[PDB]
């Protein structure tokens, strides 16, 4: 009944009606998903024949029982997934013989307390999510000294109504404990006085727990003392929010080390809250579903080494001297802006992809004041008129303008600076690649994504004389009709090249004598009806070929080469090239 | 069939896919004027898998005439907007989603629209809603 | 040795090395070009034979004497250009016989002054152009008031150095003389006190006539009195220039009442001169190539009816409320600007063309604030993402996206507001049409640009339906294979249907039955090889057809309909449809 | 052969084009230099046509190889930068044009540009000036 996935290893078994787990499981199964099936009850040894068990999915399976000995020989699980199951009360020692779990999702279980939660002796685990229960008290229990493997605890959509000193002792007692808490969701109305005094937390989720700006604002104060690497805030859309979001509801966060800032949706937002002094020290602040409008003057003294943006509302291009900003994330931006010249001298990697930008004077040192840019991403965008060929920027690795209206490329090389760059994605910018120099520089390029354009008079002409070090170019869609001669004779390196959905009407043979390294190379979907005997001859490192979806003239003694020799490589064929319907690779002529 | 409501300029009623009949409850408050809506769409349902990268899959038809795919993502996998992103596998979902809308003007007749939501990290399909708005 | 241009009409004789007029010019010849010829003289009755003559250039020929009746028998000539010709002194008389003259160039022949320039009888007289000659006196003659026709008298690039009261007299004694006056390049550094009450002009031009801030500005402020209708400003950038240009340079224009200001090209600038207070009751505010970098805060008591930015560097879109103005145009801007919402309640015309635009929501009444547009430039563009379909802007009468990059337009009916917009151009935009009912509610359509795109399957499909009125239809370069049943059985008003440089296969004779207005029909360029019999037989108002650069079939009886009809409608093909060499239309099957 | 200059990273010289001959006498002051240059360029000729919409084709090689056809427009005929926009045909022209550019890196080697003026409202050809441009 188990819908078979991967023969002796993964079995889909959700939503079959069963009332136990099935014995027709093969022994070595390492994934089995029973959810949503009327289990009631996790039977003693009904899982013993799974000794290579890994995953075991029992969501939505009604079960209010676990046997005492129901997970007996499942020495290797380690995740174990109970979401939804009104198990309620864990009785001791519910979870032995679970020696190797390391993920415990008891999701909707409604567990009541951790306390009498029996996982102290779960020495593996490192994952625990115990979201939408009756957990009601913030206590971390003493046996988590046994946990020493413990890096996460999801408390998320509880009933946690406050924080005390007492609560969390256990930290306080052992500050070497890597731990991150998910607090989302709980109406949190009360942090005890020095509540957070010699704690240490990796990541400190905050999400849709206050109501009222003043219980937030004076939550927030009690979380002094504490030392958090990332600290996440906001709010939810679907979630009665906050009546009013000053800056002055976080001047408790001052009290608070902050190595980084996560601030998410809030209902109401003002500008000025990204530019409060309390994250001055933040070394990497993030922003994502922000209504932030303007992102302007923010002080020098400000630490931060990266900057995130995403899915936000800025009017106008950010206005940014930060000197220690070294990563700038600037995407899906609702709204289409247009860029504006920054001074970032520490600015190494740069994504303002998904924003409809508009870009006048592409590229050069004077646009972004940094000489130590090594990734650039600009895809998805409008405009990107090129102008300078990126002279001050050559460390640049990473070029992006997939998608983006790219102009003027064609008329300089306007890549000549780009000595280092690595990978170069100009695919469906609507270019007409008119300028055989267009490449000139790039030694060093490696990946050359540069689908969805054309050529002009639709030939491939001779643009890759420099780029000897390609090992991937795709050349997909771009309404070609025939090759120029010497094409590919430097491309001694390049292991891929696709050439499907073009309209190729023949190949040369000389085109494919120094694809020494070509491993896979498509051909499919053009209007190609013969190839010049022996043209896949000195392909010796060939593993992948495809030529379906072309009109193939199967008469003889033309088609006499190419079916031989696709019977010869069978194996290398992807599809099947058919005659204008039997297989090329099925014709003996005479 | 499954639900409907009378707007002042619109009719709209969904049942589940032909192919896909996993269960869940929508409903609109209040009904949707196609001039412009402040409202909420009220959702329960359990889940059959993380909707942590939940998308949805729009065909929508007018009179027949049908439009392209459109992909409406609604939880990115990352500081996501919405509290059931969070939402595992078998687990109870009851939310109120607040939206607002203005402005468009929209050719009278016969509307279709197959609703598919995804979970974009394993790619298999939650749920299929089949949706059917006559404006005017 | 004239080249013959129109015969018997048009005589191209420049360059020739000629000594005299040719008598080889025929009687009838209404334009002659005898410019770079050493004709060093102009003989009397030289021209007597040409009697219909009306345009007579004499440039660059060397003439130093006019004899006393070298233009005897000219009576019709209406255009003469002396230009570069060292006549220097104009004996009395030298223009009789001239009696239709309407335009006099003059320019660099060494004139000294108007008062002996013998124009006094010339009464048909409008335009003089004495340009770049010794010209150091601004009076104007008094036989100007037997010159009533004379509207337009160029004085650029001469020594006039003074204007006095006296120097205006004859325009004050006649305030109903409409004139024009163009002083620019001349060193004015002295306009007498009062020199301008009781002067009435046209249009003046001052460009390029100063050196000094502080002569400027004491100039200007003696304009006082003038009533102008449009004064022009600036300076060039092959000129030298003023140290500085601050907006109380122009403290003398208050005393001047101005229609319509032009301010062109200054070497320096500051964007306070374009909000100065003197400006505030022109109705025609201009600006071309000036170095404004901000457009903000416009006082709402200025009374500008029309605003003009051209060649300009603005950063960032203007912020403008101006309730009566009913023009804008913003284009060729330097740089790549956002669209920023305006709330213009009286704007009917806007010009947004060739600025690298990014449109983050087209369109709606919230982007405009205004009811009344019935022109909408936004061509040349970057990302124009369409999001509304127009609603409260159903006034819209002509709409140009030619060459942006149009975003989601057929996503829905993007148009369906629009019922009285006659001319639509989405060509170059990079549409891939995918929704049948994208053109809905375009009832009013006459003209459809759309070449350059591309359809769903390459198949051309029933997208104008809604569209009973087109009659201009350009579907050039849209990669299209094949065409749908039907898609033109609602154009019964069509005059022309481009479908040339396609990739068409196959016509059926079904989609011409119903094209009773078409034209003009063309087809070259395809993939055609065969037409079905009769296609072109209900075609009963077509005039011109191209069918060329088509690999016709020309077996028999195949091409017996295509070669029949050519040859019957020979004078209709345009270009030759010739067999895969003969033109079709020669070839008789048995 | 018609004029030439010597810069530290350019040696720039130009002919007549050999289908157009009219005569006119361009330099620059100084030379230009293609790692950048604040200059003039010093125009002194008696043109065969107005000036009112002058603008240049430039068919440009690099070593041969070709780049498409640029068209730079001087004057659009309206409210244009330069004081001989106003010049017609048959009148001295006699101008000092500054320029002023940085920042492009040029591939070395032997370029051709020919230069070809027009009339844009009588299409009719101007001059046209034959550059050779040495780099390095
Ligand atoms: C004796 C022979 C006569 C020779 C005369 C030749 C003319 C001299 C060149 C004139 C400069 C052109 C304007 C460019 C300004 C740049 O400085 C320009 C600034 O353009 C920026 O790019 C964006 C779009 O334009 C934004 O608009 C920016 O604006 S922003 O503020 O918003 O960001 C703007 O700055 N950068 C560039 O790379 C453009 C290209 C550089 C021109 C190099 C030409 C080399 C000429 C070689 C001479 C050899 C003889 C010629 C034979 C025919
Ligand atoms: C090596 C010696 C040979 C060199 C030949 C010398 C010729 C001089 C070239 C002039 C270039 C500058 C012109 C730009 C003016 C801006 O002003 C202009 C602003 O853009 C337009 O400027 C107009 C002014 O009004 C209108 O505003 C237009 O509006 S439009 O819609 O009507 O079109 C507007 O867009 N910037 C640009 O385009 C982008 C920047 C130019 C890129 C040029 C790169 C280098 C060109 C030199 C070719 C050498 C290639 C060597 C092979 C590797
Ligand atoms: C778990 C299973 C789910 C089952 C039900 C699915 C949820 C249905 C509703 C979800 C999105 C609604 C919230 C809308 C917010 C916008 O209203 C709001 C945008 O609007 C603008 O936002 C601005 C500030 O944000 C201003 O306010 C603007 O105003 S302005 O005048 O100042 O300029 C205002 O226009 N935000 C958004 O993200 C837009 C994206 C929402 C579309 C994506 C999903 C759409 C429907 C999903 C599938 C449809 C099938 C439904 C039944 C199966
Ligand atoms: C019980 C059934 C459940 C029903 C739930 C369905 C979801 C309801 C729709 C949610 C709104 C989507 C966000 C749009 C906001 C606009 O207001 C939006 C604002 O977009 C502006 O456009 C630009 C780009 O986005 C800029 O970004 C602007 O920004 S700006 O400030 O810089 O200029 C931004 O404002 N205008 C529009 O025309 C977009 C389209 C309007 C949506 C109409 C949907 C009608 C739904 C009909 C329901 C029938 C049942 C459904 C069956 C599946
Ligand atoms: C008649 C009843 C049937 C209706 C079906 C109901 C389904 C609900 C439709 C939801 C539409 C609004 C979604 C926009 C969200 C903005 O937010 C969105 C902002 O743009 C993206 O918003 C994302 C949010 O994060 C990312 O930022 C993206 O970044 S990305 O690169 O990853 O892609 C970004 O670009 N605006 C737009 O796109 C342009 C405005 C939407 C145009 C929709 C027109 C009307 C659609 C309804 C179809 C009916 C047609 C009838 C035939 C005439
Ligand atoms: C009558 C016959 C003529 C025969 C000779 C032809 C004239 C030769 C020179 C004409 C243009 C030079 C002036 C350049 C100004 C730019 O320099 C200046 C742009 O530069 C930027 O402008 C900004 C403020 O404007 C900032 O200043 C920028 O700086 S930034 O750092 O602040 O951002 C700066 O980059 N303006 C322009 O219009 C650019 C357009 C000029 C190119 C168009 C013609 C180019 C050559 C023409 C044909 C070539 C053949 C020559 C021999 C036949
Ligand atoms: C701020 O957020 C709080 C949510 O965390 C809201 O308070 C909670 O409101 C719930 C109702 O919306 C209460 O539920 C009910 O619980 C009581 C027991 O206290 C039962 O008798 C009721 O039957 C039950 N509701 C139903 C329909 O049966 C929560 O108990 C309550 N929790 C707390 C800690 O107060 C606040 O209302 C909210 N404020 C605003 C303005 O939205
Ligand atoms: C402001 O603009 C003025 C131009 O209108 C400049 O002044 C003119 O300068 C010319 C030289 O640049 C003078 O030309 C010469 O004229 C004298 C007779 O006065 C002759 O002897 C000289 O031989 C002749 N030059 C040559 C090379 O033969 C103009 O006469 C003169 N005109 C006036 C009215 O002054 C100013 O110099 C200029 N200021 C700046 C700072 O550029
Ligand atoms: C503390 O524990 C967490 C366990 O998740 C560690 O976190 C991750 O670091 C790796 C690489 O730096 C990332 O790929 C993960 O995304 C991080 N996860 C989280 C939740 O932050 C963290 O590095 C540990 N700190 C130590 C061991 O010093
Ligand atoms: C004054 O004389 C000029 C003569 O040119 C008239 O000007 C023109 O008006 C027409 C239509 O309004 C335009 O097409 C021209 O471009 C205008 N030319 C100029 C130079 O402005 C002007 O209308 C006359 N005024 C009258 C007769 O009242
Ligand atoms: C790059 O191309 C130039 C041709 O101008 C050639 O001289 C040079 O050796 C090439 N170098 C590489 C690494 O491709
Ligand atoms: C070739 O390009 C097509 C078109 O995008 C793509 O689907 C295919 O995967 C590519 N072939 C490869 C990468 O081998
Ligand atoms: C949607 O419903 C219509 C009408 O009942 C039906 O014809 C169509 O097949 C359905 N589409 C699905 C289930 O995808
Ligand atoms: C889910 O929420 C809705 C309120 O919109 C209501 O039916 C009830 O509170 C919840 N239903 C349950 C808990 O079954
Ligand atoms: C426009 O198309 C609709 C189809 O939805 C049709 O009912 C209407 O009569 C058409 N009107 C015109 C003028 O094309
Ligand atoms: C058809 O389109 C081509 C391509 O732009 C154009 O050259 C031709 O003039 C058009 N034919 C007309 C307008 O008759
Ligand atoms: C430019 O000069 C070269 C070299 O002398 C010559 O080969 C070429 O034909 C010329 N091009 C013209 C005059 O257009
Ligand atoms: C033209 O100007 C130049 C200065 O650059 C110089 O030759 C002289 O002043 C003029 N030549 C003449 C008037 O022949």
């Amino acid at each position: 009944p188990c819908i078979e996935v991967v023969p002796n290893i993964t079995y889909q078994c959700m939503d079959q009606k069963l009332s136990k787990v099935p014995d027709d499981i093969p022994s070595s199964t390492k994934n089995i998903d029973l959810s949503f099936n009327p289990l009631k009850i996790l039977k003693s040894y009904s899982f013993s024949n799974f000794s290579e068990l890994q995953w075991l999915d029992l969501s939505r399976c009604e079960i209010e029982t676990i046997e005492d000995k129901a997970w007996h020989g499942l020495h290797h699980l380690s995740n174990l997934i109970l979401t939804g199951n009104p198990i309620q009360s864990f009785s001791p020692g519910s979870f032995s013989g679970l020696t190797s779990l390391e993920n415990l999702v008891a999701v909707e279980t409604k567990l009541a307390s951790l306390e009498s939660f029996p996982i102290g002796q779960l020495i593996t685990l490192k994952k625990l999510n115990v979201a939408h229960n009756f957990i009601h008290s913030c206590k971390l229990p003493a046996y988590f000294s046994n946990l020493t493997n413990l890096v996460h605890v999801d408390l998320s959509y509880n009933y946690i109504q406050t924080i005390t000193v007492n609560d969390l002792q256990f930290l306080r007692e052992n500050p070497q404990v890597n731990l991150s808490l998910d607090m989302s969701l709980n109406p949190i109305d009360f942090i005890q006085d020095q509540a957070f005094q010699g704690i240490k937390l990796h990541e400190l989720t905050l999400r849709g727990n206050f109501n009222s700006s003043n219980i937030m604002k004076t939550c927030l104060q009690n979380l002094a003392g504490l030392h958090v690497h990332r600290l996440i805030l906001g709010e939810f859309k679907d979630e009665r929010n906050l009546e009013i979001f000053e800056p002055s509801i976080m001047e408790g966060l001052c009290d608070v080390t902050i190595d980084e800032f996560r601030l998410t949706y809030t209902n109401d937002f003002s500008d000025d809250i990204v530019k409060f002094h309390c994250l001055a020290n933040v070394s990497a602040m993030s922003l994502a579903g922000v209504s932030i409008k303007y992102l302007e003057d923010v002080p020098k003294h400000f630490k931060w080494q990266s900057l995130s943006i995403i899915r936000c509302q800025l009017k106008q291009f950010p206005t940014l001297d930060l000197p220690f900003l070294k990563s700038l994330t600037l995407t899906m931006n609702k709204g289409s802006i247009s860029f504006k010249k920054v001074a970032l001298p520490s600015l190494s990697y740069l994504d303002l992809s998904r924003n409809a930008l508009s870009f006048s004077g592409c590229c050069s040192y004077s646009d972004l004041g940094t000489n130590s840019l090594r990734h650039l991403d600009l895809s998805f965008n409008g405009a990107i008129i090129m102008s300078a060929n990126f002279m001050g920027l050559e460390e640049l690795q990473h070029l992006d303008f997939q998608h983006s209206t790219l102009k003027r490329v064609t008329e300089f090389s306007a890549f000549l600076s780009l000595e280092k760059l690595l990978y170069l994605d100009i695919s469906y910018t609507n270019t007409k690649i008119d300028f055989d120099g267009i490449f000139l520089g790039l030694t060093s390029l490696n990946t050359l994504k540069m689908a969805g354009n054309s050529f002009k008079d639709n030939t491939l002409s001779n643009v890759f004389a420099n780029t000897t070090n390609l090992t991937f170019l795709d050349l997909s869609k771009c309404q070609l009709e025939q090759i120029s001669w010497g094409v590919f004779d430097t491309l001694h390196r390049l292991q891929l090249l696709n050439m499907s959905h073009n309209n190729l009407l023949f190949l040369d043979s000389s085109h494919y004598n120094q694809l020494y390294s070509l491993k896979e190379l498509a051909l499919d979907t053009n209007q190609l009806k013969s190839v010049p005997d022996g043209i896949f001859d000195r392909l010796t490192s060939l593993q992948k070929i495809w030529l379906h979806t072309n009109p193939w003239d199967c008469s003889c003694p033309r088609i006499d080469y190419l079916s031989r020799w696709l019977n010869k490589n069978s194996q290398k064929e992807q599809g099947s090239a058919k005659c204008s319907g039997k297989p090329v690779r099925s014709i003996i002529c005479p | 069939q499954q639900w409907f409501c009378n707007s002042s300029d619109a009719i709209i009623s969904y049942s589940y896919c032909d192919h896909l009949k996993f269960p869940i409850s929508i409903s609109s408050e209040p009904c949707i004027r196609l001039r412009g809506t402040n409202g909420f769409v009220h959702v329960e349902f359990i889940p059959r898998g993380n909707l942590k990268y939940l998308y949805f899959n729009l065909f929508i038809s007018v009179n027949s005439i049908e439009l392209p795919k459109r992909k409406e993502v609604l939880c990115h996998g990352h500081d996501d907007d919405y509290s059931f992103c969070r939402a595992l596998k078998g687990e109870t979902v009851n939310t109120s989603i607040p939206f607002s809308f203005e402005g468009i003007l929209f050719p009278k007749g016969h509307y279709r629209c197959v609703a598919e939501a995804i979970a974009g990290d394993t790619e298999e399909k939650l749920f299929c809603l089949n949706f059917t708005i006559i404006h005017r």
